[PDB]
Protein backbone atom coordinates (compact mmCIF):
# COMPACT_ATOMS: atom_id res chain seq x y z
CA UNK A 1 0.00 0.00 0.00
CA UNK A 2 0.90 3.73 -0.08
CA UNK A 3 3.77 4.43 2.30
CA UNK A 4 6.25 7.25 2.90
CA UNK A 5 9.34 6.82 5.06
CA UNK A 6 11.51 9.78 6.09
CA UNK A 7 15.21 9.50 6.93
CA UNK A 8 18.00 11.81 8.02
CA UNK A 9 16.48 13.31 11.13
CA UNK A 10 18.75 14.35 13.97
CA UNK A 11 20.98 17.02 15.48
CA UNK A 12 22.33 20.03 13.59
CA UNK A 13 24.16 23.14 14.84
CA UNK A 14 22.58 26.56 14.26
CA UNK A 15 23.64 27.83 10.84
CA UNK A 16 24.19 24.22 9.87
CA UNK A 17 22.90 22.11 7.01
CA UNK A 18 20.92 18.85 7.08
CA UNK A 19 19.25 16.84 4.33
CA UNK A 20 16.04 14.84 4.77
CA UNK A 21 14.85 12.02 2.48
CA UNK A 22 11.60 10.16 1.85
CA UNK A 23 11.10 6.80 0.19
CA UNK A 24 7.72 6.35 -1.48
CA UNK A 25 5.81 3.27 -2.57
CA UNK A 26 2.30 1.95 -3.19
CA UNK A 27 1.43 4.47 -5.90
CA UNK A 28 2.56 6.14 -9.11
CA UNK A 29 5.11 8.59 -7.68
CA UNK A 30 5.52 10.76 -10.77
CA UNK A 31 1.76 11.35 -10.86
CA UNK A 32 1.52 13.37 -7.62
CA UNK A 33 2.68 16.68 -6.18
CA UNK A 34 4.55 16.11 -2.90
CA UNK A 35 5.14 18.31 0.15
CA UNK A 36 6.93 18.72 3.45
CA UNK A 37 4.87 19.77 6.46
CA UNK A 38 6.42 20.39 9.84
CA UNK A 39 5.37 20.50 13.47
CA UNK A 40 7.40 22.22 16.15
CA UNK A 41 7.27 20.38 19.51
CA UNK A 42 3.86 20.91 21.13
CA UNK A 43 2.78 23.23 18.31
CA UNK A 44 0.54 23.14 15.24
CA UNK A 45 1.19 22.11 11.67
CA UNK A 46 3.15 24.31 9.24
CA UNK A 47 3.46 23.71 5.46
CA UNK A 48 7.06 23.91 4.30
CA UNK A 49 7.41 23.26 0.56
CA UNK A 50 5.83 21.77 -2.56
CA UNK A 51 7.23 20.03 -5.61
CA UNK A 52 5.38 19.45 -8.88
CA UNK A 53 5.09 16.00 -10.47
CA UNK A 54 8.33 16.11 -12.41
CA UNK A 55 10.63 17.93 -9.99
CA UNK A 56 11.16 21.06 -12.11
CA UNK A 57 9.03 23.47 -10.07
CA UNK A 58 8.85 24.22 -6.36
CA UNK A 59 6.98 26.52 -3.93
CA UNK A 60 8.29 27.36 -0.45
CA UNK A 61 6.81 28.87 2.70
CA UNK A 62 8.14 32.39 3.32
CA UNK A 63 10.16 31.54 6.44
CA UNK A 64 12.02 28.88 4.56
CA UNK A 65 12.52 30.36 1.07
CA UNK A 66 16.15 30.72 -0.02
CA UNK A 67 17.45 28.21 2.55
CA UNK A 68 15.65 24.97 1.75
CA UNK A 69 15.85 23.07 -1.53
CA UNK A 70 13.17 20.56 -2.46
CA UNK A 71 14.15 17.96 -5.08
CA UNK A 72 12.92 14.59 -6.28
CA UNK A 73 14.33 11.58 -8.11
CA UNK A 74 11.56 9.72 -9.91
CA UNK A 75 13.91 6.87 -10.80
CA UNK A 76 14.74 6.13 -7.16
CA UNK A 77 11.25 7.27 -6.08
CA UNK A 78 12.96 9.55 -3.56
CA UNK A 79 12.27 13.05 -2.17
CA UNK A 80 15.03 15.22 -0.74
CA UNK A 81 14.83 18.37 1.37
CA UNK A 82 18.17 20.15 1.54
CA UNK A 83 18.06 22.44 4.55
CA UNK A 84 20.73 25.13 4.97
CA UNK A 85 21.55 27.90 7.47
CA UNK A 86 19.26 26.25 9.98
CA UNK A 87 17.75 28.12 12.92
CA UNK A 88 16.27 27.24 16.31
CA UNK A 89 12.78 27.93 15.02
CA UNK A 90 13.31 25.17 12.42
CA UNK A 91 13.27 22.54 15.16
CA UNK A 92 10.38 20.25 14.35
CA UNK A 93 9.12 16.91 13.20
CA UNK A 94 9.13 16.99 9.40
CA UNK A 95 6.45 14.99 7.60
CA UNK A 96 6.82 13.82 4.02
CA UNK A 97 3.36 14.10 2.50
CA UNK A 98 1.41 13.47 -0.73
CA UNK A 99 -0.58 16.35 -2.20
CA UNK A 100 -4.05 16.13 -3.67
CA UNK A 101 -6.21 18.73 -5.41
CA UNK A 102 -4.82 22.24 -4.79
CA UNK A 103 -3.06 20.98 -1.68
CA UNK A 104 -4.57 18.72 0.94
CA UNK A 105 -2.49 15.82 2.16
CA UNK A 106 -4.09 12.35 2.05
CA UNK A 107 -0.96 10.44 3.16
CA UNK A 108 1.77 11.23 5.66
CA UNK A 109 4.98 9.52 6.72
CA UNK A 110 5.85 8.86 10.36
CA UNK A 111 8.00 12.00 10.30
CA UNK A 112 11.62 12.72 11.13
CA UNK A 113 12.68 14.90 14.04
CA UNK A 114 15.15 17.66 13.35
CA UNK A 115 16.73 19.40 16.33
CA UNK A 116 18.69 22.62 15.81
CA UNK A 117 20.93 23.27 18.82
CA UNK A 118 24.56 24.22 19.45
CA UNK A 119 24.86 21.44 22.05
CA UNK A 120 26.50 18.09 21.32
CA UNK A 121 25.01 14.58 21.06
CA UNK A 122 24.96 12.32 24.16
CA UNK A 123 23.74 8.79 24.89
CA UNK A 124 21.46 7.86 27.84
CA UNK A 125 22.40 5.97 30.99
CA UNK A 126 19.83 3.29 31.81
CA UNK A 127 19.03 2.31 35.40
CA UNK A 128 16.55 -0.27 36.70
CA UNK A 129 13.40 0.65 38.58
CA UNK A 130 13.28 -2.62 40.47
CA UNK A 131 10.02 -4.37 41.41
CA UNK A 132 9.37 -5.25 45.05
CA UNK A 133 7.26 -8.25 46.02
CA UNK A 134 6.66 -6.12 49.11
CA UNK A 135 5.87 -2.44 48.47
CA UNK A 136 3.54 -3.13 45.54
CA UNK A 137 -0.22 -3.72 45.02
CA UNK A 138 -3.36 -2.65 43.10
CA UNK A 139 -0.30 -6.03 41.33
CA UNK A 140 3.51 -5.35 40.70
CA UNK A 141 5.45 -2.52 38.92
CA UNK A 142 8.91 -2.13 37.42
CA UNK A 143 10.83 -0.06 34.90
CA UNK A 144 13.84 1.61 33.40
CA UNK A 145 15.10 5.10 34.11
CA UNK A 146 16.57 6.42 30.87
CA UNK A 147 18.66 9.40 31.96
CA UNK A 148 20.86 12.20 30.55
CA UNK A 149 20.63 12.09 26.75
CA UNK A 150 20.49 14.53 23.85
CA UNK A 151 18.69 15.22 21.66
CA UNK A 152 15.31 13.55 21.49
CA UNK A 153 14.23 10.88 20.67
CA UNK A 154 14.78 7.49 22.32
CA UNK A 155 12.82 4.29 21.83
CA UNK A 156 12.05 1.90 24.65
CA UNK A 157 10.62 -1.55 24.15
CA UNK A 158 10.37 -4.51 26.53
CA UNK A 159 11.68 -8.01 25.90
CA UNK A 160 12.48 -6.96 22.35
CA UNK A 161 8.80 -6.23 21.77
CA UNK A 162 7.29 -9.32 23.37
CA UNK A 163 5.92 -7.20 26.24
CA UNK A 164 3.51 -4.42 25.32
CA UNK A 165 0.53 -4.54 27.64
CA UNK A 166 0.71 -2.49 30.82
CA UNK A 167 3.63 -0.49 29.38
CA UNK A 168 3.88 3.28 29.86
CA UNK A 169 6.78 5.18 28.41
CA UNK A 170 6.60 8.74 29.72
CA UNK A 171 7.25 11.81 27.56
CA UNK A 172 10.83 12.99 28.15
CA UNK A 173 11.44 16.08 30.26
CA UNK A 174 14.30 18.51 29.79
CA UNK A 175 16.40 18.63 32.94
CA UNK A 176 18.02 21.83 34.11
CA UNK A 177 21.29 20.38 32.80
CA UNK A 178 19.95 20.65 29.26
CA UNK A 179 19.82 16.87 29.00
CA UNK A 180 16.57 14.90 28.64
CA UNK A 181 15.41 12.09 30.91
CA UNK A 182 12.46 9.67 31.04
CA UNK A 183 11.22 6.44 32.57
CA UNK A 184 9.47 3.48 31.04
CA UNK A 185 7.35 1.39 33.41
CA UNK A 186 5.28 -1.74 33.22
CA UNK A 187 2.85 -3.41 35.61
CA UNK A 188 3.40 -7.18 35.95
CA UNK A 189 2.21 -10.10 38.08
CA UNK A 190 3.74 -10.53 41.54
CA UNK A 191 3.76 -14.30 41.10
CA UNK A 192 5.86 -14.16 37.94
CA UNK A 193 8.84 -12.28 39.34
CA UNK A 194 11.74 -14.64 39.59
CA UNK A 195 10.43 -16.89 36.88
CA UNK A 196 9.96 -14.27 34.22
CA UNK A 197 12.65 -12.12 32.79
CA UNK A 198 12.19 -8.43 32.15
CA UNK A 199 14.57 -6.51 29.93
CA UNK A 200 14.15 -3.01 28.57
CA UNK A 201 15.67 -2.19 25.21
CA UNK A 202 16.70 1.41 24.67
CA UNK A 203 17.75 2.84 21.32
CA UNK A 204 19.11 6.37 20.90
CA UNK A 205 20.03 6.75 17.24
CA UNK A 206 21.60 10.21 17.27
CA UNK A 207 24.43 8.92 19.51
CA UNK A 208 24.49 5.32 18.24
CA UNK A 209 23.53 3.95 21.65
CA UNK A 210 21.73 0.66 22.15
CA UNK A 211 21.26 -0.65 25.70
CA UNK A 212 19.54 -3.69 27.15
CA UNK A 213 18.95 -3.61 30.90
CA UNK A 214 17.63 -6.53 32.87
CA UNK A 215 15.34 -5.37 35.63
CA UNK A 216 15.17 -7.49 38.73
CA UNK A 217 13.90 -7.48 42.34
CA UNK A 218 16.73 -6.49 44.71
CA UNK A 219 17.75 -8.66 47.69
CA UNK B 1 -2.04 35.37 4.57
CA UNK B 2 -5.20 33.55 5.57
CA UNK B 3 -5.60 32.86 9.29
CA UNK B 4 -7.62 29.83 10.43
CA UNK B 5 -9.18 30.02 13.90
CA UNK B 6 -10.50 26.97 15.66
CA UNK B 7 -12.77 26.81 18.69
CA UNK B 8 -12.99 25.59 21.38
CA UNK B 9 -9.31 25.09 22.15
CA UNK B 10 -10.33 22.32 24.49
CA UNK B 11 -13.19 19.83 24.57
CA UNK B 12 -13.93 17.04 27.06
CA UNK B 13 -16.88 14.69 26.36
CA UNK B 14 -18.11 11.20 27.28
CA UNK B 15 -18.28 8.30 24.80
CA UNK B 16 -21.62 8.20 22.99
CA UNK B 17 -21.83 12.00 22.99
CA UNK B 18 -21.40 14.32 20.02
CA UNK B 19 -18.54 16.77 19.47
CA UNK B 20 -18.97 19.96 17.47
CA UNK B 21 -15.76 21.63 16.24
CA UNK B 22 -15.50 25.03 14.54
CA UNK B 23 -13.06 26.56 12.03
CA UNK B 24 -13.40 30.17 10.99
CA UNK B 25 -11.31 31.69 8.20
CA UNK B 26 -10.10 35.27 7.73
CA UNK B 27 -10.89 35.14 3.98
CA UNK B 28 -13.48 33.41 1.81
CA UNK B 29 -12.19 29.91 1.15
CA UNK B 30 -12.83 29.46 -2.59
CA UNK B 31 -14.68 26.44 -3.92
CA UNK B 32 -14.78 24.52 -0.70
CA UNK B 33 -11.13 23.74 -0.33
CA UNK B 34 -11.21 23.00 3.38
CA UNK B 35 -9.74 19.84 4.96
CA UNK B 36 -9.90 18.31 8.46
CA UNK B 37 -7.26 16.13 10.08
CA UNK B 38 -7.03 13.99 13.19
CA UNK B 39 -3.77 13.63 15.09
CA UNK B 40 -3.39 11.03 17.77
CA UNK B 41 -0.43 11.23 20.19
CA UNK B 42 2.93 10.34 18.70
CA UNK B 43 1.35 9.84 15.29
CA UNK B 44 1.29 11.62 12.00
CA UNK B 45 -1.88 13.57 11.22
CA UNK B 46 -4.57 11.53 9.49
CA UNK B 47 -6.93 13.04 6.90
CA UNK B 48 -10.63 12.95 7.78
CA UNK B 49 -12.33 15.38 5.44
CA UNK B 50 -11.60 17.16 2.16
CA UNK B 51 -13.71 19.52 0.07
CA UNK B 52 -15.27 20.66 3.36
CA UNK B 53 -17.69 17.69 3.35
CA UNK B 54 -16.14 14.71 1.54
CA UNK B 55 -14.83 11.88 3.78
CA UNK B 56 -11.33 10.52 3.05
CA UNK B 57 -10.95 6.82 2.30
CA UNK B 58 -11.45 4.48 5.24
CA UNK B 59 -12.93 7.22 7.43
CA UNK B 60 -16.02 6.22 9.48
CA UNK B 61 -19.34 7.87 8.70
CA UNK B 62 -19.77 9.39 12.15
CA UNK B 63 -17.25 12.06 11.06
CA UNK B 64 -19.05 14.72 8.99
CA UNK B 65 -17.85 18.14 7.77
CA UNK B 66 -20.06 21.10 6.82
CA UNK B 67 -19.85 24.84 6.14
CA UNK B 68 -19.20 27.01 3.10
CA UNK B 69 -17.57 30.44 3.10
CA UNK B 70 -15.79 31.42 6.28
CA UNK B 71 -17.56 29.18 8.78
CA UNK B 72 -16.83 25.45 8.87
CA UNK B 73 -17.66 22.56 11.17
CA UNK B 74 -16.52 19.03 12.01
CA UNK B 75 -19.15 16.95 13.76
CA UNK B 76 -18.15 13.72 15.52
CA UNK B 77 -21.35 12.06 16.55
CA UNK B 78 -20.72 8.88 18.53
CA UNK B 79 -17.48 9.39 20.39
CA UNK B 80 -15.32 6.38 21.13
CA UNK B 81 -12.32 6.35 23.50
CA UNK B 82 -10.06 6.06 20.43
CA UNK B 83 -11.25 9.53 19.32
CA UNK B 84 -9.00 11.33 21.79
CA UNK B 85 -6.92 13.56 19.54
CA UNK B 86 -6.03 17.01 18.38
CA UNK B 87 -8.21 18.01 15.41
CA UNK B 88 -6.92 20.44 12.78
CA UNK B 89 -8.71 22.30 10.02
CA UNK B 90 -6.86 23.33 6.83
CA UNK B 91 -7.40 25.76 3.94
CA UNK B 92 -5.74 24.64 0.64
CA UNK B 93 -7.04 27.26 -1.80
CA UNK B 94 -3.93 29.42 -1.48
CA UNK B 95 -0.29 29.00 -0.49
CA UNK B 96 0.62 28.65 2.24
CA UNK B 97 -1.80 25.84 2.83
CA UNK B 98 -2.79 27.19 6.26
CA UNK B 99 -3.82 25.03 9.25
CA UNK B 100 -5.82 26.08 12.28
CA UNK B 101 -4.26 25.80 15.72
CA UNK B 102 -6.23 22.69 16.72
CA UNK B 103 -9.03 21.57 19.01
CA UNK B 104 -7.84 19.10 21.63
CA UNK B 105 -10.47 16.50 22.41
CA UNK B 106 -10.31 14.62 25.72
CA UNK B 107 -12.79 11.81 26.19
CA UNK B 108 -14.29 11.43 29.69
CA UNK B 109 -14.43 8.22 31.72
CA UNK B 110 -15.40 7.49 35.32
CA UNK B 111 -13.13 8.63 38.15
CA UNK B 112 -10.17 6.40 38.82
CA UNK B 113 -7.76 6.72 41.70
CA UNK B 114 -4.06 6.20 40.90
CA UNK B 115 -2.15 3.11 42.03
CA UNK B 116 1.04 4.54 43.55
CA UNK B 117 4.54 3.01 43.47
CA UNK B 118 7.79 4.40 44.75
CA UNK B 119 11.25 3.40 43.49
CA UNK B 120 14.58 4.02 45.28
CA UNK B 121 17.71 4.90 43.23
CA UNK B 122 19.59 1.87 41.94
CA UNK B 123 22.98 0.98 43.39
CA UNK B 124 24.39 1.51 39.87
CA UNK B 125 23.19 5.10 39.66
CA UNK B 126 24.53 5.91 43.12
CA UNK B 127 28.01 4.85 42.01
CA UNK B 128 27.90 7.69 39.49
CA UNK B 129 27.24 10.46 42.00
CA UNK B 130 23.50 11.19 41.76
CA UNK B 131 20.28 9.69 43.12
CA UNK B 132 16.93 9.64 41.31
CA UNK B 133 13.83 8.70 43.24
CA UNK B 134 10.77 7.87 41.20
CA UNK B 135 7.18 8.02 42.18
CA UNK B 136 4.59 6.50 39.85
CA UNK B 137 0.85 7.29 39.67
CA UNK B 138 -0.78 4.74 37.46
CA UNK B 139 -3.98 4.72 35.41
CA UNK B 140 -5.97 7.54 36.97
CA UNK B 141 -8.69 10.00 35.86
CA UNK B 142 -9.13 12.99 35.75
CA UNK B 143 -5.69 14.32 34.87
CA UNK B 144 -5.32 16.59 37.91
CA UNK B 145 -3.20 15.05 40.64
CA UNK B 146 -0.87 16.40 43.28
CA UNK B 147 2.41 14.84 44.29
CA UNK B 148 4.46 16.07 47.25
CA UNK B 149 7.90 14.73 48.16
CA UNK B 150 9.02 14.35 51.75
CA UNK B 151 12.51 13.57 52.95
CA UNK B 152 12.65 12.81 56.70
CA UNK B 153 9.28 14.65 56.84
CA UNK B 154 10.66 17.84 55.25
CA UNK B 155 8.69 18.99 52.18
CA UNK B 156 10.78 19.22 49.01
CA UNK B 157 10.39 21.84 46.28
CA UNK B 158 12.34 22.60 43.11
CA UNK B 159 14.23 19.30 42.92
CA UNK B 160 11.56 17.21 41.19
CA UNK B 161 10.05 17.00 37.71
CA UNK B 162 6.82 15.52 36.47
CA UNK B 163 5.83 13.84 33.27
CA UNK B 164 2.34 12.78 32.22
CA UNK B 165 1.28 10.31 29.55
CA UNK B 166 -1.30 11.25 26.95
CA UNK B 167 -4.73 9.82 27.54
CA UNK B 168 -4.65 6.08 26.94
CA UNK B 169 -6.53 5.25 23.72
CA UNK B 170 -8.50 2.33 25.18
CA UNK B 171 -9.21 2.98 28.89
CA UNK B 172 -8.93 6.80 28.73
CA UNK B 173 -6.72 7.07 31.84
CA UNK B 174 -3.49 8.95 32.48
CA UNK B 175 -0.29 7.93 34.23
CA UNK B 176 2.21 10.23 35.90
CA UNK B 177 5.77 10.00 37.13
CA UNK B 178 7.46 12.36 39.53
CA UNK B 179 11.23 12.16 39.78
CA UNK B 180 13.20 13.53 42.72
CA UNK B 181 16.86 14.26 41.96
CA UNK B 182 19.47 14.52 44.72
CA UNK B 183 23.25 14.37 44.96
CA UNK B 184 24.57 11.06 46.26
CA UNK B 185 25.80 12.82 49.40
CA UNK B 186 22.42 14.46 50.08
CA UNK B 187 20.61 11.16 49.50
CA UNK B 188 22.85 9.43 52.06
CA UNK B 189 22.19 12.17 54.67
CA UNK B 190 18.53 11.16 55.10
CA UNK B 191 16.53 8.02 55.85
CA UNK B 192 12.80 8.18 54.98
CA UNK B 193 11.80 9.03 51.41
CA UNK B 194 8.12 9.55 50.77
CA UNK B 195 5.75 10.48 48.06
CA UNK B 196 2.37 11.86 49.07
CA UNK B 197 -0.41 11.69 46.54
CA UNK B 198 -3.70 13.60 46.37
CA UNK B 199 -6.38 12.86 43.76
CA UNK B 200 -10.13 13.28 43.29
CA UNK B 201 -10.55 9.49 43.34
CA UNK B 202 -8.80 8.98 46.69
CA UNK B 203 -10.85 9.80 49.77
CA UNK B 204 -7.58 10.68 51.56
CA UNK B 205 -3.92 11.16 50.59
CA UNK B 206 -1.91 8.07 49.72
CA UNK B 207 1.68 7.97 50.96
CA UNK B 208 4.27 5.58 49.59
CA UNK B 209 7.73 5.52 51.17
CA UNK B 210 10.89 3.56 51.92
CA UNK B 211 13.84 3.78 54.29
CA UNK B 212 17.15 4.35 52.49
CA UNK B 213 18.86 1.00 52.11
CA UNK B 214 16.42 -1.49 53.64
CA UNK B 215 15.61 -4.85 51.90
Amino acid sequence: QVQLVESGGGLVQPGGSLRLSCAASGFTFSSYWMHWVRQAPGKGLVWVSRINSDGSDTNYADSVKGRFTFSRDNAKNTLYLQMTSLRAEDTAIYYCTRGRSYGFFDYWGQGALVTVSSASTKGPSVFPLAPSSKSTSGTAALGCLVKDYFPEPVTVSWNSGALTSGVHTFPAVLQSSGLYSLSSVVTVPSSSLGTQTYICNVNHKPSNTKVDKRVEPKS
Amino acid sequence: DIVMTQSPDTLSLSPGERATLSCRASQIISSNYLAWYQQQPGQAPRLLIYGASSRATGIPDRFSGSGSATDFTLTISRLEPEDFAVYYCQQYGTSPRTFGQGTKLEIKRTVAAPSVFIFPPSDEQLKSGTASVVCLLNNFYPREAKVQWKVDNALQSGNSQESVTEQDSKDSTYSLSSTLTLSKADYEKHKVYACEVTHQGLSSPVTKSFNRGEC
